[PDB]
RNA sequence: AGGAGUGGAGCCUGCGGCUUAAUUUGACUCAACACGGGAAACCUCACCCGGCCCGGACACGGACAGGAUUGACAGAUUGAUAGCUCUUUCUCGAUUCCGUGGGUGGUGGUGCAUGGCCGUUCUUAGUUGGUGGAGCGAUUUGUCUGGUUAAUUCCGAUAACGAACGAGACUCUGGCAUGCUAACUAGUUACGCGACCGGUCGGCGUAACUUCUUAGAGGGACAAGUGGCGUUCAGCCACCCGAGAUUGAGCAAUAACAGGUCUGUGAUGCCCUUAGAUGUCCGGGGCUGCACGCGCGCUACACUGACUGGCUCAGCGUGUCCUACGCCGGCAGGCGCGGGUAACCCGUUGAACCCCAUUCGUGAUGGGGAUCGGGGAUUGCAAUUAUUCCCCAUGAACGAGGAAUUCCCAGUAAGUGCGGGUCAUAAGCUUGCGUUGAUUAAGUCCCUGCCCUUUGUACACACCGCCCG
């Protein structure tokens, strides 16, 4: 029960933290 | 000296509106889902539908014996006239209130919104609902509020058939930064002659009976039974 | 708050496990405490005190307070009123 | 509107502080060495507080605090 | 094409302004302005001038039963019979009181921190997956050249095929049933008794039943029949029969707006204040003040009328304040008995326009009523900055309204009254109801606005753009 990388990326793909949310989602996927 | 019936039929709905509000603020975290009043001339019965039946009466029944005594003082019942009973909702997944309160105790406990809402839609659809919609509004990302909407299946919006084919619930959840609104709509299946769903079919659905296949005779035969 | 009023309020809540009042500070008499001349304000401000110590739990709805005794309230009012230990509130005696 | 802070009044009112009188029971009874006592305060003939409650010996009246009865 | 108008006048009510101690405040094109159920004497009430109370839980420390504290007559004081305060000396018995902490209540701030609700885009006809086809995939087709429809409603065409929401269907309501089930809290017919000159009787009592009244069930209308038009389909026009050949409303998509509401809430995050208070109560004021502008309206400008008499017809609603009956009053209005928690009583709801006689006779006139002076009566604790109502008296503008501009298609517009909400006292507002009842149209894209296809683009915060000097 932590944070969801999918939701994080979908909500912050165009903000300042896009480069970090992409990295976290890639870590979750692979 | 008694009262007019215009005022009597009204006063019986104001009484039932405040009792539901009082029980809502009291047994919500225990699965409260509705109340029913049966005015028997000897003993007024009040049935409370809930999920966790053990958390309503409590150990030794020390909680529903408190409710039946705090209710009669408020509403001026004579002692022993009013009795409160607790029962179980037949199906929890198709009650909008029980799902709009279940999702409130997941947003109040640290679940992500996106996964809290899919866990509710999945349980709603797996219980036999025909459609579901869950909306969450408020400050989910920063100082600006926004709405997330999760839909699944069929959902009707207009007409009279909406007054019995859908169940709606609106609830508030108080977080550290503000208030989030949770709306849950469930569209029930048909279930002819059934507890769940309306027995009436949808007003636009036409059911045509498939004829029984028969062989038309070629030659004449009399049957002299 | 006269000591007689304070005693009257405390030993009425003891028989039950519950208390009901209306949020009306100008009502001159509490209906359950008639013939003792105990105003409605005194009941409100006594249950305010007993709640802050943790001995009761409240619920408010539609201008009404509904208070319940907690296990620490029976233990505390038994010594305040010097009641025999063979006294138990009406909530605790059934089933 | 907008807050305007006007606190000016004829100075400030002072709340009546009661005077701490020590052993006021003494002056009600005069006790000699022979045991007999004299009651120096005149007493009110009422029912709510009779037989024990003394009145006020003012310069022109006798007054019971509890009864609010004044004899001139 | 027209009808009634608004915009002109008098006044009633809201907005600015200007005043003021305060004249509390939100909302400003459609999408503010008789809106906040917002018709405020007190309360409401936030605003202004003052004055009491704590209704400051709880924890810790102090003092204190050789008393912590509590309240109080009289003189003064005070707007006050506020022990509020000064003088004065009796009660009250740990409930309080003092410091520290951290709690509470706010119609206090932020609607650009939020929830919910509402308004709008939009009452338009729109919107979207799945599988397949095209492609550099950003995308695209489906979701369309064309007829048709109130309608992305259908027909058809067809690299698309199947679906979904919205539309439609659905619910309430109006019009029909001498067929069904029923009626002393609805009646009718008949027969008696009675009054009066076979007739009238809402005079009285019985039996026939359900036409009338009430309300349940089920029927009944589907472009169904005929004649035309239409790629003879989808449909459109006329007509017969028929109660009816479109009755009126409720609900209502995806996606949005920094739209309104923190002044509806024990909805709510922060910020502010919290004991000479932004809490709460009491007294008196203001919200209404008035040079001037801006919107909803109500009355008129008369003879297609006003006055005075007479005759004669509703529907929707309310009622433990709605009221019959009798007596005194010109009246507004007062006293005594009665009914009704209501198809039982007001009430068979004797409404107003309408209708029939009289007087008036084109005139600022008996039209029209503003304004103001005397009296009288009610509601309330209080009517003075007239609460409302009545009676004499007063008798202004106004002779049909510039540029502009609103609403409207048939029991409709307009006229005319009645009921509800507000309400101790109260409608020129709103929300419903009946009554009388039309002129003109059954078309178009000219004005206003919205939608669509093709086309151009140096725009993409999207023409209130970008950009050269
Ligand atoms: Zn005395």
């Amino acid at each position: 029960l932590g944070t969801d990388p999918y939701e994080d990326f979908q909500e912050n793909w165009n903000t300042k933290h896009s480069s970090g949310v992409t990295r976290e989602l890639m870590r979750e996927l692979n | 000296v008694q009262i007019s019936k215009k005022r009597k039929f009204v006063a019986d709905g104001i009484f039932k509106a405040e009792l539901n509000e009082f029980l809502t603020r009291e047994l919500a975290e225990d699965g409260y889902s509705g109340v029913e009043v049966r005015v028997t001339p000897t003993r007024t019965e009040i049935i409370i539908l809930a999920t966790r039946t053990q958390n309503v009466l409590g150990e030794k029944g020390r909680r529903i014996r408190e409710l039946t005594a705090v209710v009669q003082k408020r509403f001026g019942f004579p002692e022993g006239s009013v009795e409160l009973y607790a029962e179980k909702v037949a199906t929890r997944g198709l009650c909008a209130i029980a799902q709009a309160e279940s999702l409130r105790y997941k947003l109040l406990g640290g679940l992500a919104v996106r996964r809290a809402c899919y866990g509710v839609l999945r349980f709603i659809m797996e219980s036999g609902a025909k459609g579901c919609e869950v909306v969450v509004s408020g400050k989910l990302r920063g100082q600006r509020a926004k709405s997330m909407k999760f839909v699944d299946g069929l959902m009707i919006h207009s007409g009279d058939p909406v007054n019995y084919y859908v169940d709606t619930a609106v609830r508030h959840v108080l977080l550290r930064q503000g208030v989030l609104g949770i709306k849950v709509k469930i569209m029930l299946p048909w279930d002819p002659t059934g507890k769940i769903g309306p027995k009436k079919p949808l007003p636009d659905h036409v059911s045509i009976v498939e004829p029984k296949d028969e062989i038309l005779p070629t030659t004449p035969i009399s049957e002299q039974k | 708050m006269p000591k007689k009023n304070r005693i009257a309020i405390y030993e009425l809540l003891f028989k039950e496990g519950v208390m009901v009042a209306k949020k009306d500070v100008h009502m001159p008499k509490h209906p359950e405490l008639a013939d003792k001349n105990v105003p409605n304000l005194h009941v409100m401000k006594a249950m305010q005190s007993l709640k802050s110590r943790g001995y009761v739990k409240e619920q408010f709805a539609w201008r009404h307070f509904y208070w319940y005794l907690t296990n620490e309230g029976i233990q505390y009012l038994r010594d305040y009123l010097h009641l025999p230990p063979e006294i138990v509130p009406a909530t605790l005696r059934r089933s | 509107k907008k807050r305007k802070k006007k606190s000016c009044t004829t100075p400030k009112k002072n709340k009546h502080k009661r005077k701490k009188v020590k052993l006021a029971v003494l002056k009600y009874y005069k006790v000699d060495e022979n045991g007999k006592i004299s009651r120096l305060r005149r007493e009110c003939p009422s029912d709510e507080c009779g037989a024990g409650v003394f009145m006020a010996s003012h310069f022109d009246r006798h007054y019971c605090g509890k009864c609010c009865l004044t004899y001139c």
